[PDB]
Formats: C-alpha cells, sequence, structure tokens
C-alpha cells in the first residue's frame, strides 16, 4: 500500500488504510480495487480535498525554506520526481506556498515529498498565469481527523451507564455499534440492542452483517437459545416482553439506539435498563445526540449547514414563498400532524412537485419509496426525528408539533394540543437530517420560530410511569424513571401498579385493542374486561366523537347502531382517519 | 511506487510572490 493511479484524471496516496485526493477529480464516489473498502469520509473545498476511509493522516507542513518536490506518475508515463525551490501564494487567511511544474490534466494528486521522508502535501491544483507559465498551491490538510475508533472499558462494566452523544455524522451504526457489538461477543456478553423503529433495526441488521444478530418480533413474548447470540428489537418490544412475560433474560449488556425517543415506551425502557444497572446486573450503553441533559438545537454537524430563519407556511399558499419551489433540490418538510402534512402537501404538488408523506403508521411502507423513487419533497410528522436517513439537501422546518396531555381539570381527558413549538432537542434533531453528506452546496436548515424547553405537562411521562410500575423484578425493587427524565412527573413510584386480571387486562388493551397507554390504563383500572366495549357508548354528551364534522355511529357486534361516545376520551384514537379507523374497529367488537 | 525522495531529480521553478485570489467552488484566481 503506497501510492496509485486514479481511474487517469486523478493520483491518490493509500497511508493509513484511507485514500487522500481531491474534490475535483472523480467528484465524490467509490473506487474499484478488490476487497473494497472506498467511501466518502471527509471533504473540503476551500482546501481542494476528499479523504476517504478515515478522517485525514498527512502530518507537518513544508515551512518556509525546505525545497520540496513533486512526484509525477501522470497517465501513460512513468513516477518522474522533480525537485523545485516552493514559492509563495498569498491569500485573504494565509499566505500558503506554490510551486511552479509543467503538468498536463489527470495527474492531479501527486504527492510532494519533505526534502527527505514522507508526504508533505498534495499536488494538484493551483492556477495559469497568463504573463507567467505555471502554478499549483502546496495544498495540504490541516489539521488531521479522528482519526478511528476504539471501545472504552467501563462501557462494559456492571453498574455503569455509558451516554454515548455526537451529531449525525458520525457512524453510531454503521462503524460505532458494529464495534461495540463485536467487542461485545469476545467477552461472551449478552447482549442486548434496541431500535426506536424497525426500519432502522433493518439499517442495524445490514450493518452488523456477519454477527449473530437475531431480529425479535413482539408477536413472540420472549426466545432463549443456547447458541449465545445478539438480541435486536424495536423499544417498545422490549417493553411489551417486560409486561408479558416471566421469562425475563438477564441481559448484561444494554444498548440503546435513539435513547432521547420520548415515546412512552422508549421512556419505560429506560427506566427499566436503569434500575438493572443500578442493581450491578448489567452494563448500558444509550447512544443519542440530543440526550435529555442538552438544550443546543443547532448541533455540530459533519458537513456546512446554512441555518435560515425566514417565515414558513403553516397551511395553504398562493404566492409568495417562490424560495420553496425555487429551489432544486430534495427538500424534507416537518409538519406537526397528518391534517397539515396533507394540506402542505396537496399544494405542493400544484406547483409540480413528486411529494411523499410520512407519519407514525405509514413509516413501514412510504419510508422505502423515499429511496427508490426520485423525488422532490417528504413532509414528514415527527417521527424521522429517530433514525430516519434522507438524500435531501434542504429541511423546512416550522418547529411546531403536538403534544398529548392528560387534562385533571375535571374528568380525565387526554388532549392534543397544539401546533405548539418543539423541544430544543427535537430541533436538532430535525436539522440533523441534513449536514450528512459533503455535497458542494452546503445543506439549508430552514427554520422559524424558537423551541420551548418545558414539556412536562406532556402525557407521555406519566404514561411511562403507568407502564413502569407495572413491571415486575426480582423484588423488593421498583423500577422508576431514569434520571434525567424523573423529574418530569409528580407521580409517586408505584401509583399506577395494577394486580393480576387488572393488570393482565392493561396488557391486552394496548398490545392486542391498539389502545393508548392512558386510556388503556382507565379502562382495566376500572375492571373492565377486555371484550367488554360497551365503555365506547356510555359516555357524555361532549365526549362524542366526530368523523369529518359527523357524528360518529357504530354498528355493535350484536347488530346495534349506537354512537361513538367513549366514557374516557383520549384524543389520539380518533386524531386521523387510520386511528379512527381502528379504534371503530375495536368499538364494534371486531378485534 | 513509495514515498521514496530522488536525489537524482531535476531542479526548476521560479519562485516569485503570488497576490491569489482564493474562492470556495473553485481553486484561486489572481
Amino acid at each position: 500500500e503506497g501510492v496509485y493511479r486514479i481511474m487517469q484524471v486523478g493520483v491518490g496516496i493509500h497511508m493509513e488504510g484511507v485514500f487522500h485526493t481531491m474534490w475535483h477529480v472523480t467528484r465524490g464516489s467509490v473506487i474499484c480495487h478488490e476487497t473494497g473498502r472506498l467511501e466518502p469520509s471527509w471533504a473540503d473545498v476551500r482546501n481542494d480535498m476528499i479523504s476517504y476511509g478515515g478522517g485525514w493522516r498527512l502530518g507537518d507542513k513544508w515551512d518556509k525554506e525546505e525545497d520540496v518536490q513533486v512526484l509525477a506518475i501522470e497517465p501513460g508515463k512513468n513516477p518522474k520526481h522533480v525537485q523545485t525551490k516552493p514559492g509563495l501564494f498569498k491569500t485573504l487567511t494565509g499566505e500558503i506556498g506554490a510551486v511552479t511544474l509543467d503538468f498536463k490534466p489527470g495527474t492531479a494528486g501527486s504527492p510532494i515529498i519533505n526534502k527527505k521522508g514522507k508526504v508533505i502535501g498534495l499536488y494538484g491544483n493551483g492556477v495559469v498565469t497568463k504573463s507567467g507559465d505555471y502554478v499549483s498551491a502546496i495544498t495540504q490538510a490541516e489539521r488531521i481527523g479522528e482519526p478511528d475508533y476504539e471501545v472504552d472499558e467501563d462501557i462494559f462494566r456492571k453498574k455503569r451507564l455509558t451516554i454515548m452523544d455526537l451529531h449525525p455524522g458520525a457512524g453510531k451504526t454503521k462503524r460505532i455499534l458494529p464495534s461495540i457489538v463485536r467487542e461485545a461477543l469476545k467477552r461472551r456478553l449478552r447482549t442486548l440492542i434496541l431500535a426506536p423503529t424497525r426500519v432502522v433495526a433493518a439499517e442495524m441488521e445490514e450493518a452488523l452483517r456477519g454477527l449473530p444478530i437475531r431480529y425479535q418480533t413482539p408477536a413472540v413474548k420472549s426466545e432463549h437459545t443456547g447458541r449465545e447470540i445478539v438480541d435486536l428489537m424495536c423499544h417498545a418490544t422490549f417493553t411489551t416482553r417486560l409486561l408479558s412475560s416471566t421469562r425475563v433474560p438477564n441481559y448484561n449488556l444494554i444498548v440503546m439506539d435513539e435513547a432521547h425517543f420520548t415515546d412512552p415506551c422508549s421512556v419505560a425502557a429506560r427506566g427499566y435498563i436503569s434500575t438493572r444497572v443500578e442493581m450491578g446486573e448489567a452494563a448500558a450503553i444509550f447512544m443519542t445526540a440530543t440526550p435529555p441533559g442538552s438544550i443546543d438545537p443547532f448541533p455540530q454537524s459533519n458537513s456546512p449547514i446554512e441555518d435560515i430563519e425566514r417565515e414558513i407556511p403553516e397551511r395553504s399558499w398562493n404566492t409568495g414563498f417562490d424560495w420553496i419551489t425555487d429551489y432544486q433540490g430534495k427538500t424534507v418538510w416537518f409538519v406537526p400532524s397528518i391534517k397539515a402534512g396533507n394540506d402542505i402537501a396537496n399544494c405542493l404538488r400544484k406547483s409540480g412537485k413528486k411529494v411523499i408523506q410520512l407519519s407514525r403508521k405509514t413509516f413501514d411502507t412510504e419510508y422505502p419509496k423515499t429511496k427508490l423513487t426520485d423525488w422532490d419533497f417528504v413532509v414528514t410528522t415527527d417521527i424521522s426525528e429517530m433514525g430516519a436517513n434522507f438524500r435531501a439537501g434542504r429541511v423546512i422546518d416550522p418547529r411546531r408539533c403536538l403534544k398529548p396531555v392528560i387534562l385533571t381539570d375535571g374528568p380525565e381527558r387526554v388532549i392534543l394540543a397544539g401546533p405548539i413549538p418543539v423541544t430544543p432537542a427535537s430541533a436538532a434533531q430535525r436539522r440533523g437530517r441534513i449536514g450528512r453528506n459533503p455535497a458542494q452546496e452546503d445543506d439549508q436548515y430552514v427554520f422559524s420560530g424558537d423551541p420551548l424547553k418545558n414539556d412536562e405537562d406532556h402525557a407521555h411521562w406519566t404514561e411511562a410511569k403507568m407502564l413502569l410500575d407495572n413491571i415486575y423484578t426480582p423484588e423488593g425493587i421498583i423500577p422508576t424513571l431514569f434520571g434525567p427524565e424523573r423529574e418530569k412527573t409528580q407521580a409517586i413510584d408505584g401509583e399506577f401498579r395494577l394486580r393480576g386480571e387488572q393488570r393482565k387486562t392493561f396488557v391486552e388493551l394496548m398490545r392486542r385493542g391498539d389502545l393508548p397507554v392512558w386510556l388503556s390504563y382507565k379502562v382495566a383500572s376500572a375492571g373492565i374486561s377486555y371484550k367488554d366495549r360497551e365503555w365506547c357508548f356510555t359516555g357524555e354528551r361532549n365526549n362524542q366523537i366526530l368523523e369529518e364534522n359527523m357524528e360518529v355511529e357504530i354498528w355493535t357486534r350484536e347488530g346495534e347502531k349506537k354512537k361513538l361516545r367513549p366514557k374516557w376520551l383520549d384524543a389520539r384514537v380518533y386524531a386521523d382517519p387510520m386511528a379512527l379507523k381502528d379504534f371503530k374497529e375495536f368499538a364494534s367488537g371486531r378485534k | 511506487a513509495n514515498v521514496q525522495w530522488d536525489e537524482m531529480a531535476d531542479i526548476t521553478g521560479s519562485s516569485p510572490i503570488i497576490e491569489v485570489k482564493q474562492d470556495e467552488d473553485g481553486s484561486f484566481s489572481i
């Protein structure tokens, strides 16, 4: 591994298991060699260069007196070393040396030697003097990259939790997670990997090809094999197994991906995992760019982001916002709801734009379209904040969302407050969809408004508590919320504990009935059987559910016409058509 | 083709001071 001939259009150096060359040659693609290993890792354009494989690996500069010679591995010819006295190209940022050698287009990327020793710079970029003859600047990366990663050790110590935080570069899935799993298998650990969504879990399987990875489905309450494998499952799958199985594996290493997920199941999962760590029975790793103890809406990125603040349409527009459609790249747009999404998406197609819409229940079947199809826009709810990757150049983020809130004033009900501003963490994740890939145009994060920090009225913290104290363990131990997220609720521990058949109904209401946690709890803690659906009709006048401006009526399981009017009103069962369709299927006694 | 200095290399090149206009998109100018 010394030097090569990029095909010739350019030349590279093969040091450090990384490949050093320039952006203007071969753009930003792959070089085909045996056993592969070729893909963009870092790029710069002021200093024309695309070091890939690793960050960088070229040390020392040429000073100001040392003579520097250039290799001449040119197309059709042999390598011809040529000694020169380096000149000086004075710029605004600083004067860098510039050698004057006569070479033909295609030899760009040849190494220059530090008088005696290794490479001191990269030849193949300069300007022509109309009066003079030839010139090329001594362009060199300064300073170096990271370059690669190796795993720390108390990461695997029992009774230690490790929050591994960094921006959407960054390799937490493609290079870091497999490095951890591989090190885990060497130490023969019962390892659990948790993903937020099934599609993200799919991205882990491909990233973990060659490793004993077994994806675990929620249709199974537990699965044990004498063979030593690694369990891969969704956060919610982990929680439901904790609620439905006694045979709970005592994993000694648990790795949660996207540990910022505020879904009631994810929070509860963090609550349980944290507790197992306190028992000195497991090691935990929480991977997320925005841990609960952070509020930076504009985190770092591995490519320059143009943060633009301007007015953004909340609904259908007709004139004014020419910048939205005049943009000729791919755009990801975050909307607070599916209703808002449709209103936005419909106006976009009128302008002749290919639009794909995304939501929680349509994520698995629409997200693959964002890869196969050529598209102009992607309208999404806050679901894309968790591991959703796009090949876009711009994000339009109104920073608005819907927030489930449990109203205590009077009869308890769950409303979907909003559109209210998102959390500082959420804004960072929406932004982090871009600035991942080095492009000639820096990515644009177009946003509006400021994020709000306080989300202690969010129903999910209470819902996560309801899930937690219904998880039984080798006691006397009560599972509580994960440290930072503990102050989000004033609920006393164990106050949501149910017993036997009530606890059983509670789980089935969620799993078989597809009901929200709060709604499932109210019914189950009321003593109502699962198959009994009479509470769906014995509600107050104001608890009448509407569907496209008309009062919903349901044909019961016996063949009777009743108005959909639940005793407890959770706004999330009739928020969108797909949610309402499912709940009507439940109230009918069809599932 | 390794990082090996060659003493038998040819010596060339003038060394003038060059005021350069550098930019993002491309390389260098005047």
